[PDB]
Formats: structure tokens, C-alpha cells, sequence
């Protein structure tokens, strides 16, 4: 039509995303493909800087391509790049944009349940945006069913795993969670290899929850029994972590959802409003 | 350059919406369906279906073409 | 949320006048159009109105039977799709039977409401090749339906705005005891609302807010109090003038709507099949 091929960029379960002239093409008896509708009814109306934007869409019959602005990296492209310094100044500022597009994205009562350090795009000014939208849903209505099998499964919140089917921003707050656990270690914080490796992870870390830190915890359709591990405190996975930053972690993961810090909540935090401030995008780390 | 938290300012063009933590003492969560255990297990409350709710209600009923 | 969506950045219009200069922009352009490709053939746009609102009800009729049960925002989103379809294309371009299936089918996938193609399809009271071809024709019609929506396809409907406002009326309002009762009043003047251009001229806040208020008003229940106190509106009048003048406004609107006649829409229907046909 109007756009040509020049690189290819990444493979999905649902699409296949290659830049153009920049910007970025994601090309997708049932009809138009339900992810590509997702994202453009989410994306049209969302306006945030911390979101990314939806620019075009075309396509023939049943077949669909999205058009966005081209973004020039990903976190985990910086997380994996064994040659950038992530200093705490420039964690804040990556925990901060995302933090700020999440608390936008979830004042509109939508949830990304896709968050992870590829989702996360950058581009040359420092701009942190959230992408792929495929799985993102509006929340706040309890007639609308959700799939557990949301998130990346290092990613997922231990409520997602106990199988439960209505949650809020929580499960998206666990994740932003694991991402900035993923910034301090530059490894995934709990690479599991099933759903239930991934509850032992999580239980072997940060301990076993007991009734008394997640009420509820038992109702879960899928809830499994584990031994009760202390769990490895905080301050010795992150032993260059300070005390704000170390609130601000056990805050995104409290295992309690309704406990877990909110997105507005945890830009209220001291860490933000900390020594040293954020780092201004013109001087955060690029690959 | 230190972080210094702002709300954000989205002008809604409607009455004002009580805070979601205030519902309950204001009487609203009498009258939304109360969230079971396994809904409250996941992080969904019913303060959430009525702060989305009302601001349904509100946004943008003093709004003129 | 409304109060920065596309619903009312860009379909949300200023008066009925703009919404006939439209339609009949469109009609005259296919005009143009069939006349440049090679007259009494040609439908006029108060009989593409009626078509229309004919077509429109034929969309309810098949939501209201549709297996298994179609959700209420589904309904509406689609019932937004068709008038924004034809407020800016002719009935004479794209037939208002397959173009309401198409509102129907991408409302269904927009709406996140999960029925497979040969489920929707099942819904039809027609031979099963009757129903492969209406399916052939959706999955035509689809992209174009979504490109002439301009890519606004999240539809902000009256019906949780009607529950927020019940809420708020069971909380702060004391003195309308029991407001339930004022439901199904409402929800008769909402469906009436429906098949006026209102959901293309007010907010969906405005439309329940309306609703309600009439349903209150057939009671004999006076409940302005709610709006200059619990809406707090004393202090700005000429806030509350304006939102009662909107309400009045689309009370006549509802007041002036006159159902498409049979009679008349059988002339119609063999013209348009005519003009189908012709072209
Ligand atoms: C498609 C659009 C949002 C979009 C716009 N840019 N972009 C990038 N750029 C980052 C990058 C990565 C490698 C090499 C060069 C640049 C990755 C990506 N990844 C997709 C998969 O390819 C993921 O799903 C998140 O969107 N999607 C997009």
C-alpha cells in the first residue's frame, strides 16, 4: 500500500512486527483477528506519554496491520546488555514512567496483564512506553469474566497462578514488580519453568504467605498447598538496595493484591521523592 | 532534580466522584453487590464496580457540543 | 472514560442539522457516483431515514433473539455502528441488511462477547447456504465497517452511566425512597431514546440522567433537588439551566420521532433492492 519492509523486529503467538517508512507494521472464517481489535479499540483511546500510540491500520478481508511509531528499544534489551550500567537513578526513572503509564492506563479501568521488560519500549529521547496491547481488558465490572492464563508466567502474580479469575491492578503491579526486581539482579527474578515451579519460586523467595498476609488466599479455584519456606529477606536479594527502594519492593510484592501497592501509591512513595531524582531521558543507558 | 508526585488533572466535565477509599464510609458499597472471597482473593472489590460506576454516572453530563 | 473519548471528540455532534447535512451529503455523493459510472431510481435522504431506522429496528430484533444471549452494551455498541455507518453512507452503496449483521459481528468482537463465526451465523432463519453466503458478506463488509468508523470502536453506552446515577440516587438522595422503581420507566424512555439521533447529540451521562428524570417525572416525583443539591448545580445556574435545556431538548427529540411505515417501507425496501440490483 504505502509502507515498505526494512527490518524485522519480533514474532508473537499472534503477529509479526517489522519496521517501515519510522514506524512499526504488526501484521496479524473468523474474521479480523480479535488481538488486533483489542489493541485498536484500547489504543484509540488512550493518550499518554507513557503509552504507546496507535497510528494506522489497514489491511484486506479478513487480514490486519497495525501501525506504530517506531520504538527504538525494549528493557529487556537493556536488562540482557551486560555493558550498561543500570545505576539506581536510572532504575527510578524506568520504574517511574512505567509506574506513571500504569496509573494513567488504570485511572481509564484497563489492565495490561502483559507487562515484562520486552513490552517496555524506549526510544531515543528516554521514553518509556507500554506496547502490546493483545491482552490488555478493561477492569471494574464484575460481569466481565477474565482467562488466568494472563502474563508472562515469570511475571505472573501469585493470584493469577492460584487461578483467579476477577483481579484488579495488582496484576499488573506484581509484574512491575518482577521488572524492577529484573533491573536490580539484570536476571529474571523468578524464572520458572510451570505454573506450579513458579509458585515454589515465588513461595522460596519471598516465603510462603499464610491467611494472615492474604486473607482470601485459600478461595482461589487453583490454590496449592506449600511448605512454609521463611523466604529469603529482602535485604539480601538486593544487597545494594536501600531501605525506600527496599518498601517500595515489598510493597509491589505484597502477596495480599488488595494490599499491593497501587500505581498512585507507589508514586507517593519515598523512593521517588528521593535522593538522587529520576534520570532525565536524554541520559538514560541506550544499547 | 527530585521526583514530586502530581495527580493527574483529567477534567471529567461532571460532578465530583467520591475517593474510592471513601465509599464505604459514605454509604455508596450499600447499595453494589458485595465481592466474594475468591473476588477479594484477586484484588477485586466492590468499591472497585462502584467508583467505575459512578464515574460513568458523571463524566461528562454538564459536557455541551 | 467519555469524558476524553472518541465518542465525544468526534461523534457527538452539535444539532440534527448537522447530522441531515451529513446524510445528505452521502446520498448525494453515491448520486455522483452512480451517475459517473453510466433520475427516479435514486432514494431521497428522508426515504434513506426511514430505511434506516426500519434496518435499525431489524438490528434490535436480531440482537434480541440472538443465541446465546447478546449483553446489553454489545446491543448498543452495534446499534452505534449502524448510525455512524449511515450517517456518513448510503443505503443505495452498502445494504443496510448486511451493513447491521457487519455492526452485529464486529460489535460482538469489540465488546469482548465470544461467539465464533458459525455460532453468530446460526442466529440467521435462513438455509444453512443462506447463512455461508450472509457470512462471506460480513467478513466483506468487516474492514470496511471498521474504516468507516474512522478506527473508533470503544462505544460509551447509557447503561452503566443509568446504574452509576442509581447509586448516587440510593446514596445521597434520601427523599426518592426506593429509587428502583424508576427503572424500567427509564430503561422504556432509554430503548425510546435509542431510536432517535440522541446517541449521536448527548452524552450518554445526559441520556440516563434524562431517562431518569422522566421516569421520575411520569411518577409524579419532583427531583430537581437532586440536581441543584446532590449535583451541587445551585451554585453554577447557568450549568444547571444548560443540563435542563439539554434534558428538554431531548424529551422533543423523543416527542417528535415518528415510526417508518410499513406501507412506505415496502416502496422503499423494492427501491433499494432496485437501486441494489441496477447498479
Ligand atoms: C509494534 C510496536 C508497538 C513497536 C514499535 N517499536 N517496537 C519495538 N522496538 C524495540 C526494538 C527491539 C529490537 C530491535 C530494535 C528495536 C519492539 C517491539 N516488540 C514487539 C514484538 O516485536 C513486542 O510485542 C512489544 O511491542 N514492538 C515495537
Amino acid at each position: 500500500k504505502r509502507y515498505e519492509k526494512l527490518d524485522f523486529l519480533g514474532e508473537g503467538q499472534f503477529a509479526t512486527v517489522y519496521k517501515a517508512r519510522i514506524v512499526a507494521i504488526k501484521k496479524i472464517k473468523d474474521g479480523i483477528n480479535r488481538t488486533a481489535l483489542r489493541e485498536i479499540k484500547l489504543l484509540q483511546e488512550l493518550s499518554h506519554p507513557n503509552i504507546i500510540g496507535l497510528l494506522d491500520a489497514f489491511g484486506h478481508k479478513s487480514n490486519i496491520s497495525l501501525v506504530f511509531d517506531f520504538m527504538e528499544t525494549d528493557l529487556e534489551v537493556i536488562i540482557k546488555d551486560n555493558s550498561l550500567v543500570l545505576t539506581p537513578s536510572h532504575i527510578k526513572a524506568y520504574m517511574l514512567m512505567t509506574l506513571q503509564g500504569l496509573e494513567y492506563l488504570h485511572q481509564h479501568w484497563i489492565l495490561h496483564r502483559d507487562l515484562k521488560p520486552n513490552n517496555l519500549l524506549l526510544d531515543e529521547n528516554g521514553v518509556l512506553k507500554l506496547a502490546d496491547f493483545g491482552l490488555a481488558k478493561s477492569f471494574g465490572s464484575p460481569n466481565r469474566a477474565y482467562t488466568h492464563q494472563v502474563v508472562t508466567r515469570w511475571y505472573r502474580a501469585p493470584e493469577l497462578l492460584f487461578g483467579a479469575r476477577m483481579y484488579g491492578v495488582g496484576v499488573d503491579m506484581w509484574a512491575v514488580g518482577c521488572i524492577l526486581a529484573e533491573l536490580l539482579l539484570r536476571v529474571p527474578f523468578l524464572p520458572g519453568d510451570s505454573d506450579l515451579d513458579q509458585l515454589t519460586r515465588i513461595f522460596e523467595t519471598l516465603g510462603t504467605p499464610t491467611e494472615e498476609q492474604w486473607p482470601d488466599m485459600c478461595s482461589l479455584p487453583d490454590y496449592v498447598t506449600f511448605k512454609s519456606f521463611p523466604g529469603i529477606p529482602l535485604h539480601h536479594i538486593f544487597s545494594a538496595a536501600g531501605d525506600d527502594l527496599l518498601d517500595l519492593i515489598q510493597g509491589l510484592f505484597l502477596f495480599n493484591p488488595c494490599a499491593r501497592i497501587t500505581a498512585t501509591q507507589a508514586l507517593k512513595m519515598k523512593y521517588f521523592s528521593n535522593r538522587p531524582g529520576p534520570t532525565p531521558g536524554c541520559q538514560l543507558p541506550r544499547p | 532534580a527530585l521526583y514530586e508526585y502530581q495527580p493527574l488533572q483529567i477534567e471529567t466535565y461532571g460532578p465530583h466522584v467520591p475517593e474510592l477509599e471513601m465509599l464505604g464510609r459514605l454509604g455508596y458499597l450499600n447499595h453494589v453487590r458485595a465481592a466474594s472471597p475468591q473476588d477479594l482473593a484477586g484484588g477485586y472489590t466492590s468499591s472497585l464496580a462502584c467508583h467505575r460506576a459512578l464515574q460513568d454516572a458523571f463524566s461528562g453530563l454538564f459536557w455541551q457540543p | 472514560m467519555y469524558h476524553n473519548s472518541s465518542q465525544k471528540r468526534h461523534w457527538t455532534f452539535s444539532s440534527e442539522e448537522q447530522l441531515a447535512r451529513l446524510r445528505a451529503d452521502a446520498n448525494r455523493k453515491f448520486r455522483c457516483k452512480a451517475v459517473a459510472n453510466g433520475d427516479p431510481v435514486f432514494l431521497e435522504p428522508h426515504e434513506e431515514m426511514t430505511l434506516c431506522k426500519y434496518y435499525e429496528k431489524r438490528l434490535l430484533e436480531f440482537c434480541s433473539v440472538f443465541k446465546p444471549a447478546m449483553p446489553r452494551s454489545v446491543v448498543g455498541t452495534a446499534c452505534m455502528y449502524f448510525k455512524r455507518f449511515y450517517l456518513n453512507n448510503s443505503v443505495m452503496e452498502y445494504h443496510p441488511r448486511i451493513i447491521m449483521l457487519t455492526c452485529a459481528f464486529l460489535a460482538c468482537k469489540v465488546d469482548e462477547f465470544n461467539v465464533s463465526s458459525p455460532q453468530f451465523v446460526g442466529n440467521l432463519r435462513e438455509s444453512p447456504l443462506g447463512q455461508e453466503k450472509a457470512l462471506e458478506q460480513i467478513l466483506e463488509y468487516e474492514l470496511l465497517l471498521i474504516q468507516q468508523l474512522n478506527f473508533h470502536l470503544i462505544v460509551h453506552n447509557p447503561y452503566r452511566p443509568f446504574e452509576g446515577f442509581l447509586i448516587d440516587l440510593k446514596t445521597r438522595y434520601p427523599i426518592l425512597e426506593n429509587p428502583e422503581i424508576l427503572r424500567k420507566t427509564a430503561d422504556d424512555f432509554l430503548n425510546r431514546i435509542a431510536l432517535t439521533d440522541a446517541y449521536l447529540l448527548y452524552t450518554p451521562s445526559q441520556i440516563a440522567l434524562t431517562a431518569i428524570l422522566s421516569s421520575a417525572s411520569r411518577a409524579g416525583i419532583t427531583m430537581e433537588s437532586y440536581l441543584s443539591e446532590s449535583l451541587m448545580l445551585k451554585e453554577n445556574r447557568t450549568c444547571l439551566s444548560q443540563l435542563l435545556d439539554i434534558m428538554k431538548s431531548m424529551r422533543n427529540l423523543v416527542k417528535k420521532y415518528e415510526p417508518p411505515r410499513s406501507e412506505e417501507v415496502a416502496v422503499l425496501k423494492q427501491k433499494l433492492e432496485r437501486c441494489h440490483s441496477a447498479e
